[PDB]
């Protein structure tokens, strides 16, 4: 039964491994449309100045 | 089948009565089958299958606990990543809100000690980190609302299954 | 920036993680630690000095955190059995690298057969306090008093051969 | 003799294991809480960044 | 090979360097103790056979293969290797014939670094260091009948 518990949480275990390096993932990708988002910003803010 | 082709039809040599009351007296008789043992040489036998399945027994156990260790430090890995992609998802809805109120400019255009009391009463119960006739009456309280919920649940069902 | 950083009682537990995770990179970053305090122009002592008392800060802050505290690995004590049943030995001895304590007692013990005492009582005073505070906060945890207090008076005769020069 | 052998076989490690066993059965269900928490955490930072 | 000429240098700072009154007679035993080996600087012990026989009899072919590299006396080679033993833990992720290596290097740098404190703590013409004089007459004694020894 110990066997049977420990493959069951070493799933869980790997689950939540990938899980937070794919958080990750979408936390790199959000920075980066947060800096397209800037771009946009700063020519519209360009426009305003004009 | 098996089983019952094996403990009859008597063993080596141990006489019947003696056999059948065995299979009898048999407790776990699932679990195990009468195994015929002769004197103290099989008592030394019997020690040393107990020796063998002792360290087969410390070797899986502790297969299971290098699977628990395993599975403990890459929780702890995980666990610091997840913090990461919280206050990294923090900062990108402040990115994301501010995105939104440009595109709502441009083109639409035209107390404190009750927080540092709070941080010292935490920091206590960190500190404190570092009546057996009463059971009855909880365990009989848990039981009354674990029916309870069950018909809370109930009622959600039905409601479901009208809607 | 990491002593800083270790004043947030908030991270210490998931630091501990990030410490231990890895076994070879918490050696390590033991092997490195111990270095650094067993190092043998005025500021680069002095920010030696000043990273061992900040070292000493981190440890002491977490000696005061439940366990199981970074410095539960720092000074050597197992996390993996319960923790008053860490052994506790001497370094390299079976196979023991040199946990944080050892070269603790080894700064302590500097001088301790001159008849003027230990050389850090004289020399460096707010050292000296500081271990002798985390001897303290060591001894009197209660999970921490069973092999601590055992390998005090058997392994080195700590006690009576400081004691024998007080008054500091 | 046989007789005296079996009494020295006199048996021990048959006591250690039984306790290393409910120990380790403990020591799954820590995992077990573990990964049980982290779960959690794990929802919690996917709806943020959802 | 290592021991000796450290205990020399730390000895030597202290007496000449440090101007501990309480290092000049150690000093001086010291001086009288290793007179031999500042006499042939930097001689190590030739290999010795029945040492080879010995120690490969113990690490084995540790020694002897010690004792090759360095023509060493392999009894030498057996402390060295002992040495580096007893060091193991303090070199982690080197085997102790790695260690016993690195110990010769030591050794011989120990010896070579106290023999430039010696040389400069000398009564000297660019730079004289503060010592009690006859620390600086002693350095200089054993300096001038080394010197005599064509250790240039």
């Amino acid at each position: 039964t110990l066997h049977r518990e420990m493959e069951k949480v070493k799933l869980d275990q790997k689950r939540l491994d990938q899980e937070l390096d794919f958080i990750l993932s979408q936390q790199k990708e959000l920075e980066d449309l947060l800096t397209p988002l800037e771009e946009s910003v700063k020519e519209q803010s360009g426009t305003i100045y004009l | 089948v098996q089983i019952k082709q094996l403990i009859q039809n008597p063993l080596s040599g141990v006489d019947p009565i003696i056999w059948e009351q065995a299979k009898v007296d048999n407790p776990d008789p699932e679990r195990l089958i009468p195994v015929p043992m002769i004197g103290f040489k099989e008592l030394l036998r019997r020690l040393e299958v107990q020796d063998q399945m002792t360290k087969q027994h410390q070797s899986r156990l502790d297969i299971i606990s290098e699977d628990i260790g395993e599975l403990q430090k890459n929780q702890t890995t995980t666990m610091a990543k997840i913090g990461q992609y919280k206050r990294k998802l923090m900062e990108l809805s402040h990115r994301v809100l501010q995105v939104l109120i440009k595109q709502e400019i441009q083109r639409k255009s035209g107390f404190k000690g009750r927080l540092n009391e709070l941080m010292s009463q935490i920091r206590m119960q960190n500190h404190f980190g570092a009546l057996r006739e009463i059971k009855q009456h909880l365990k009989q309280q848990q039981e009354g609302v674990s029916h309870l919920i069950s018909i809370i649940k109930d009622n959600h069902e039905d409601i479901k299954l009208i809607e | 920036i990491l002593c800083s950083i270790s004043c947030n009682s908030k991270i210490q537990e998931k630091i501990v993680g990030d410490f231990t995770q890895d076994q070879n990179v918490s050696q390590k970053l033991m092997v490195g630690f111990v270095s650094c305090l067993d190092s043998e122009q005025v500021k680069q002592t002095n920010i030696r000095y000043m990273t061992k008392i900040h070292i000493l800060n981190l440890l002491i802050t977490s000696l005061e955190m439940k366990a199981p505290n970074l410095a539960m690995f720092l000074l050597g004590y197992e996390l993996k059995k319960p923790v008053s049943t860490t052994n506790l030995q001497d370094s390299g001895v079976l196979g023991c690298p040199r946990t944080c304590l050892h070269s603790i007692l080894d700064i302590l013990r500097k001088g301790t057969d001159v008849r003027a005492g230990p050389v850090a009582v004289w020399d460096t005073p707010h050292l000296a306090e500081l271990c002798y505070q985390v001897i303290y906060q060591l001894c009197a945890c209660a999970d921490t008093s069973g092999p601590t207090m055992r390998y005090l008076r058997t392994s080195q005769d700590f006690l009576f051969s400081q004691l024998q020069h007080l008054p500091f | 003799q046989v007789q005296e052998e079996i009494s020295r076989m006199s048996s021990k490690a048959m006591l250690k294991v039984q306790e290393d066993i409910k120990a380790l059965k403990q020591l799954l269900s820590v995992a077990s809480s573990g990964l049980q928490r982290n779960a959690l955490a794990i929802d919690k930072l996917k709806i943020e960044t959802a | 090979l290592w021991g000796p000429y450290r205990e020399i240098w730390q000895t030597v700072l202290s007496a000449l360097i440090k101007r501990q009154p309480e290092a000049v007679h150690s000093l001086d035993i010291v001086l009288k103790k290793y007179k031999p080996d500042f006499i042939s600087l930097f001689k190590n012990p030739p290999k010795s056979a029945q040492q080879h026989e010995r120690v490969q009899k113990a690490l084995i072919k540790e020694a002897f293969i010690l004792s090759d590299l360095y023509n060493i006396g392999e009894i030498a080679a057996v402390e060295l290797l002992l040495i580096g033993e007893q060091q193991q833990p303090t070199f982690h992720g080197l085997t102790r014939g790695l260690v016993a290596i690195l110990l010769y290097w030591d050794g011989k740098s120990c010896m070579a670094e106290s023999l430039l404190h010696l040389i400069q703590a000398r009564k000297g013409k660019t730079f004289t260091l503060d010592h009690s004089p006859e620390v600086v007459s002693m350095v200089t004694r054993f300096t001038d009948d080394l010197m005599e020894q064509g250790l240039t």
